[PDB]
């Protein structure tokens, strides 16, 4: 019983969080009620580990709804399966957050902080063997990024042995609600540098990339977005949700994922990734073909400029496991320049027996990548571009901030650059 | 009768124990309930048998096993499978958090505060003891429990049982069938705190066991079911002598005497043969000089190495089945004549061989089929070292970079613990060259 | 290339041939080894509260 | 895509192989550390063996083979030849030898003298080592001793052949080296074309002093001989004159007269160490380019000098013999997507 809990934060935080108990709750036979009809015992196997058993055989999702405002939340509650969240864990304010950092991080948010602190909690002292957190947020608005990185600190003192994860959506100017973005995006990082073990880099640009491109889309909705977001979570958790030959667990994960403590921002992506010549069927060489190609990843980064660390591949469906083995290790001895030579044996592989709902077989792709670097120095330089002549500072120092702090989380992303600089040398 | 306390540790040793249980009871005619229908003393005797399990009043054969893991979803397997009646609830062992793959956090955060448990039920058993040989201890060297755990164990053993002896059965690491990337800094880690503390340890490499599985088994893909059963098997061979009558090997302190004359080079090098696909139609059953001229076939070794470019410094061949010392110095002969045995100048060029007419017991619906005669040769190698080369160099490759370590120094492991584990290993390195080369 | 003690059982036999003839820490110091670690566990804990708090 | 790895900076052979590789356009070279390679051209001294074979989905081949040098070694060879009932201490193709250890450290000291003192009562012989660009000719047991004592490595003294076929005109000594490929499978492959490295001085058996015509190397001739290069090019005769030359003055080839001694020579070497060094059983394969040293005395009968495990080629025979290796040493195990240049010497496995 090692369970873990779920924390949303903000509009796309609670958006994307939704889609995902609308994945997995479907993955576990869970109906909008909470009431299992599935057909395998695979599916309740580890059941427990992202969903609470009540009274009536009635299972019900171990997540945290948290914003600033009642528009998001509310939505989910009239959602598909809005139904099946727990009423109480959902904690919200009025004055919402303007997507300013200060104020999810300073003002707003710390005057809300406690009762969500409150909650967590109360789902902590249930569990049996909690191994850990996972927050969903972006780090581009106010609430998700200031506030929910706000959580993260006070969830780390609180429980500073337990692993925290987040996947964390990173603001593109082609995705952008506000200017403002890299602003709230530079002082989150700094964050998840210090108080994450694990965050899964989502690039909105990407996910439009991939929409636009790969799937033949004119220019989506943000739900588009978050169908990627979710078979991209649904896809990462999958050696968690269900029996695995390995014992999972986010430490051992981590273990294996973090050969340095500030180096844990991972790539993620899958396959396959098919436009509405959708019925074909997809052979192993193409899912792992595919799933290390730059088109089929999330973080909007190019491999191919960078090294890896780790890498991490679940392969979904009844599959022969031999030509897997066979085609993982075609794609190593066939690039190995693009992988850390003092790392023996730095790419591991899992196969589920459980497909993707409608699918016969996937490949999930989470890569610690030193290619990472990449987008940090994106958010650096739009970061800069503004800061150099203090644009829209007033907004943050009219909520009790300063100018030095800003200055600091600029000069520690930049040393986070030239870490994943000296490594990929 | 001197009974033996057998100690399995993390998920490896855990499972594996389940295959080696499973074969000493269909060995011994013993059914999952306990009974023995051919034991004639009920609730008590010394037999040969009696050196692994105990008897109660009931009629009940009780394995003298300890089952440890951090985590319990392997245990519990046990509490709910076939065996489960063999044991009773004291003798498994689990925890609610694993080591996650980390030595220093199997050693030190969770090994410190569950060790004087494991001892006091350690202690159970060897209060049921007249005259306690030693303990087996079987784990791996890549999990956090396999490697972290076990040496505090091992240490702890060696303070409440001075004079008694430990041998190991410990799985060397294989990337074949690990998704730890760590597992050369836990290996290192535990030989270095280990050694000083195992009488003779006995390392298969789970890269063995795979190719054997695959090219002898036609198993495309093994489980750990058809590698432990494997494993079992030859750890039956060698534990053999200690559960049936018999003059070699009757006792753990001969296996240090007849195949560890340097305490430090403590590894002998198993070779079994024949494994042979029960799915075949039907095998041409092999004969003693066949299956003795396999046991210098590097195919059928447990950790792939050429012992040609080694030095001997003992030889046990162990066999089980129709063979009559006749035979065996048959095959010898015309080994010494076709082989290069090159041993050292300061061991005799001999060898001891133990005959048990009962050969080896076979699996219902098993992978293994059945056999009229095998071998299983233990022998002192310095080829074996080549493994040791291997692992040091992978972890030579991390360490140069620090890799990984801040995971084991946030467990409370000091850096230099490290340099220090590394250093020995370059010790038992020069070891192996100042006696094998010229 | 001689045999000898030739043992004979039910069960078994077993003899020996010679092709050519030849030419601890105590239960303190392990406690406070494992105390140690403890204490630099809680050390490391204690800088990240204060880091925390400040 | 097949990958490579280079450890010897200082092979000139490999170096055309290497270069080669690459031309076909379907061989990748990586760096001399990154354990996933196919093809090790590995070093000479410390080879690590043991490392090879273990990375899961890659048959690894490498250009050595692991124990070849008891047969590569000075003192080796001759403990090789005297202790292996294939070779007998009566084999007749290598000259009379012992091994001698200086007394600053078995020894076959007092054998030699034995043997010497009955040839005393033609009785020059010859010490060098495998430490030597170092060696002594001489016909007095006194000083073949005190030269290996005034030294500290292992050293053999075996009888110098007093009465070498002379080439004509010059009457000069030389040698012959041929080169010999043997693959995973152990079949041997010898190259069809062999080098004469010959003495541009006149032969003198009254004087072992002066070591210029006495030693045929390519680096003494063209060091310490004034008329290197006068009869052929530096000093390096290939089959077809010396076939010729053989037909002209002698009557007869090179074949029947030297070259069904030389196929057998490598064939008893090379087979007598096969349990020793085979890899048809192991975890990876092996393959290795040999350079055997013969002599040739008045009688046409062909003598075992040494066997160079590293050798180099001769320059006009670099392009067609680096070939013949990626043909039936690399492609053989690696294929790529004749008239064969070598002669292979059937035998029992
Ligand atoms: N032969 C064999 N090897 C195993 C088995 N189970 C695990 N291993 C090997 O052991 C290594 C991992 O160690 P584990 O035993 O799983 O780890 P642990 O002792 O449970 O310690 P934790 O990290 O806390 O789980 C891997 O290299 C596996 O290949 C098994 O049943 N048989
Ligand atoms: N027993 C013998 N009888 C006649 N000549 C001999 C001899 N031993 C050595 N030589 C001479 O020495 C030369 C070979 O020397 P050797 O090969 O032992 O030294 P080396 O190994 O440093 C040169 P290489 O590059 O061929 O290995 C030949 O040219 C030969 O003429
Ligand atoms: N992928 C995705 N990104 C979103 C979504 N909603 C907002 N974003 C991104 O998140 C940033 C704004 O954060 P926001 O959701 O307003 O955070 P909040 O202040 O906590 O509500 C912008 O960069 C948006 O592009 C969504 O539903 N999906
Ligand atoms: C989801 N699309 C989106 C969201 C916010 C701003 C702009 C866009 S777009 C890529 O259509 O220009
Ligand atoms: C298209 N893939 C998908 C879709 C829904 C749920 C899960 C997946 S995954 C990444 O695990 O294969
Ligand atoms: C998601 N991680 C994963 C997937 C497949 C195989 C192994 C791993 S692990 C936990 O060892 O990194
Ligand atoms: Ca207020
Ligand atoms: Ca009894
Ligand atoms: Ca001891
Ligand atoms: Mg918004
Ligand atoms: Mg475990
Ligand atoms: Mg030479």
């Amino acid at each position: 019983m090692r369970e873990i809990v779920h924390i949303q934060a903000g509009q796309c935080g609670n958006q994307i969080g939704a889609k995902f108990w609308e994945v997995i709750s479907d993955e576990h036979g869970i109906d909008p009620t909470g009431s299992y009809h599935g057909d395998s015992d695979l599916q309740l196997e580890r059941i427990n580990v992202y969903y609470n058993e009540a009274t009536g055989n009635k299972y019900v999702p171990r997540a945290i709804l948290v914003d600033l405002e009642p528009g998001t939340m509310d939505s989910v509650r009239s959602g598909p399966f809005g139904q099946i969240f727990r009423p109480d864990n959902f904690v919200f304010g009025q004055s919402g957050a303007g997507n300013n950092w200060a104020k999810g991080h300073y003002t707003e948010g710390a005057e809300l902080v406690d009762s969500v602190l409150d909650v967590v909690r109360k789902e902590s002292e249930s569990c049996d063997c909690l191994q850990g957190f996972q927050l969903t947020h972006s780090l581009g608005g106010g609430t998700g990024s200031g506030m929910g990185t706000l959580l993260i600190s006070k969830i780390r003192e609180e429980y500073p042995d337990r692993i925290m994860n987040t996947f964390s959506v990173m603001p593109s100017p082609k995705v952008s609600d506000t200017v403002v973005e890299p602003y709230n995006a530079t002082l989150s990082v700094h964050q998840l540098v210090e108080n994450t073990d694990e965050t899964y880099c989502i690039d909105n640009e990407a996910l439009y990339d991939i929409c636009f491109r790969t799937l033949k889309l004119t220019t989506p909705t943000y739900g588009d977005l978050n169908h990627l977001v979710s078979a991209t979570m649904s896809g990462v958790t999958t050696c968690l949700r269900f029996p695995g030959q390995l014992n999972a667990d986010l430490r051992k994960l981590a273990v294996n994922m973090v050969p340095f403590p500030r180096l844990h921002f991972f790539m993620p992506g899958f396959a396959p990734l098919t436009s509405r010549q959708q019925y074909r069927a997809l052979t192993v060489p193409e899912l792992t073909q595919q799933m290390f190609d730059s088109k089929n990843m999330m973080a909007a980064c190019d491999p191919r400029h960078g090294r890896y660390l780790t890498v991490a591949a679940i392969f979904r469906g009844r599959m022969s496991m031999k030509e897997v083995d066979e085609q993982m290790l075609n794609v190593q001895n066939k690039n190995s320049s693009y992988f850390v030579e003092w790392i023996p044996n730095n790419v591991k592989t899992a196969v589920c027996d459980i497909p993707p709902r409608g699918l016969k077989m996937s490949a999930t792709f989470i890569g610690n990548s030193t290619a990472i670097q990449e987008l940090f120095k994106r958010i650096s330089e739009q970061f800069t571009a503004m800061f150099r002549r203090k644009a829209f500072l007033h907004w943050y120092t009219g909520e009790g901030m300063d100018e030095m702090e800003f200055t600091e989380a600029e000069s520690n992303m930049n040393d986070l650059v030239s870490e994943y600089q000296q490594y990929q040398d | 009768m001197r009974e033996c306390i057998s100690i399995h540790v993390g998920q490896a040793g855990v499972q594996i124990g389940n295959a080696c249980w499973e074969l000493y009871c269909l060995e011994h005619g013993i059914q999952p309930d306990g009974q023995m229908p051919s034991d004639k003393t009920i609730g008590g005797g010394d037999d040969s048998f009696n050196t692994f399990f105990s008897e109660t009043g009931a009629g009940k054969h009780v394995p003298r096993a300890v089952f440890v893991d951090l985590e319990p979803t392997v245990i519990d397997e046990v509490r709910t499978g076939t065996y489960r009646q063999l044991f009773h609830p004291e003798q498994l062992i689990t925890g609610k958090e694993d080591a996650a793959n980390n030595y220093a956090r199997g050693h030190y955060t969770i090994g410190k505060e569950i060790i004087d448990l494991v001892l006091d039920r350690i202690r159970k058993l060897a209060d049921q003891c007249t005259g306690l040989q030693g303990f087996l201890v079987f784990h791996s060297f890549g999990g956090g429990t396999g490697s972290g755990f076990t040496s505090l164990l091992m240490e702890r053993l060696s303070v409440d049982y001075g004079k008694k002896s430990k041998l190991e059965f410990s799985i060397y690491p294989a990337p074949q069938v690990s998704t730890a990337v760590v597992e050369p800094y836990n290996s290192i880690l535990t030989t270095h705190t280990t050694l000083e503390h195992s009488d003779c340890a006995f390392m298969v490499d789970n890269e063995a066991i795979y190719d054997i599985c695959r090219r002898n088994l036609d198993i495309e893909r093994p489980t750990y079911t058809n590698l432990n059963r494997l494993i079992s098997q030859i750890v039956s061979s060698i534990t053999a002598s200690l559960r049936f009558d018999g003059a070699l090997n009757v006792d753990l302190t001969e296996f240090q005497t007849n195949l560890v004359p340097y305490p430090r080079i403590h590894f002998p090098l198993a070779t079994y043969a024949p494994v042979i696909s029960a799915e075949k139609a039907y095998h041409e059953q092999l004969s003693v000089a066949e299956i003795t001229n396999a046991c210098f076939e590097p195919a059928n070794q447990m950790v792939k190495c050429d012992p040609r470019h080694g030095k001997y410094m003992a030889c046990c061949l162990l066999y089980r089945g129709d063979v009559v010392p006749k035979d065996v110095n048959a095959a010898i002969a015309t080994i010494k004549t076709k082989r290069s045995i090159q041993f050292v100048d300061w061991c005799p060029t001999g060898f001891k061989v133990g005959i048990n007419y009962q050969p080896p017991t076979v699996v219902p619906g098993g992978d293994l089929a059945k056999v009229q005669r095998a071998v299983c040769m233990l022998s002192n190698t310095t080829a074996i070292a080549e493994a040791w080369a291997r692992l040091d160099h992978k972890f030579d490759l991390m360490y140069a970079k620090r890799a990984f370590v801040h995971w084991y120094v946030g467990e409370g492991m000091e850096e230099g613990e490290f340099s220090e584990a590394r250093e020995d290993m370059a010790a038992l390195e020069k070891d192996y060259e100042e006696v094998g080369v010229d | 290339m001689e045999v000898i003690e030739l043992n004979k059982c039910t069960s078994g036999q077993s003899f020996e041939v010679i092709l050519k003839p030849p030419s601890d820490p105590s239960l303190e110091e392990i406690q406070k080894k494992l105390e140690a670690a403890e204490e630099r566990r809680k050390y490391q804990e204690a800088e990240l509260l204060k880091h925390l708090a400040e | 895509m097949y990958t490579f790895v280079v450890r010897d900076e200082n092979s000139s052979v490999y170096a055309e192989v290497s270069r080669l590789l690459l031309a076909t356009g379907q061989w990748k070279r990586l760096r001399k550390d990154n354990p996933r390679f196919n093809l090790m051209l590995g070093e000479r001294n410390r080879l690590p063996f043991g490392r090879l074979g273990h990375e899961p989905g890659l048959v690894q081949l490498v250009n050595y083979y692991r124990g070849a040098d008891k047969l590569c070694r000075k003192a080796s060879l001759v403990k090789l030849i005297k202790t292996s009932p294939e070779l007998s201490e009566s084999c007749t193709w290598f000259p009379e030898s012992y091994v001698i250890y200086p007394t600053n450290l078995t020894d076959e000291r007092e054998v030699f003298l034995a043997a010497y003192n009955r040839r005393r009562e033609g009785n020059v012989w010859i010490a060098k080592s495998s430490a030597g660009a170092g060696i002594l000719i001489s016909s007095e047991a006194s000083e073949l001793l005190d030269f290996i004592d005034e030294q500290g490595q292992v050293h053999v003294i075996q009888k110098y052949l007093e009465k070498p076929l002379l080439l004509e005109p010059g009457h000069r000594k030389f040698d012959i080296r041929s080169w010999v490929l043997v693959d995973h499978l152990y079949n041997i492959y010898l190259y069809r074309e062999g080098v004469l490295r010959t003495s541009s001085e006149p032969y003198n058996s009254a004087n072992f002093q002066d070591k210029t015509c006495h030693l045929t190397n390519h680096c003494i001739q063209k060091e310490y001989s004034k008329n290197y290069g006068r009869y052929e090019e530096g000093n390096e005769m290939f089959f077809e004159e010396f076939n010729q030359y053989l037909m002209d003055a002698l009557n007869t080839t090179l074949e029947n007269s030297i070259l069904l001694q030389i196929k057998h020579i490598i064939r008893s070497c090379l087979m007598c160490i096969e349990p020793a060094i085979s890899t048809k059983h192991l975890h990876y394969q092996s393959f290795q380019l040999f350079g055997f040293d013969f002599m040739v005395d008045e009688e046409l009968k062909v003598w075992l000098i040494e066997v160079n495990g590293a050798p180099a080629c001769a320059q006009k025979l670099y392009a067609e013999l680096c070939q013949g290796i990626v043909d039936v040493a690399i492609s053989s195990v690696f294929p790529l997507a004749p008239t064969s240049i070598f002669i292979k010497l059937h035998h029992h496995h």
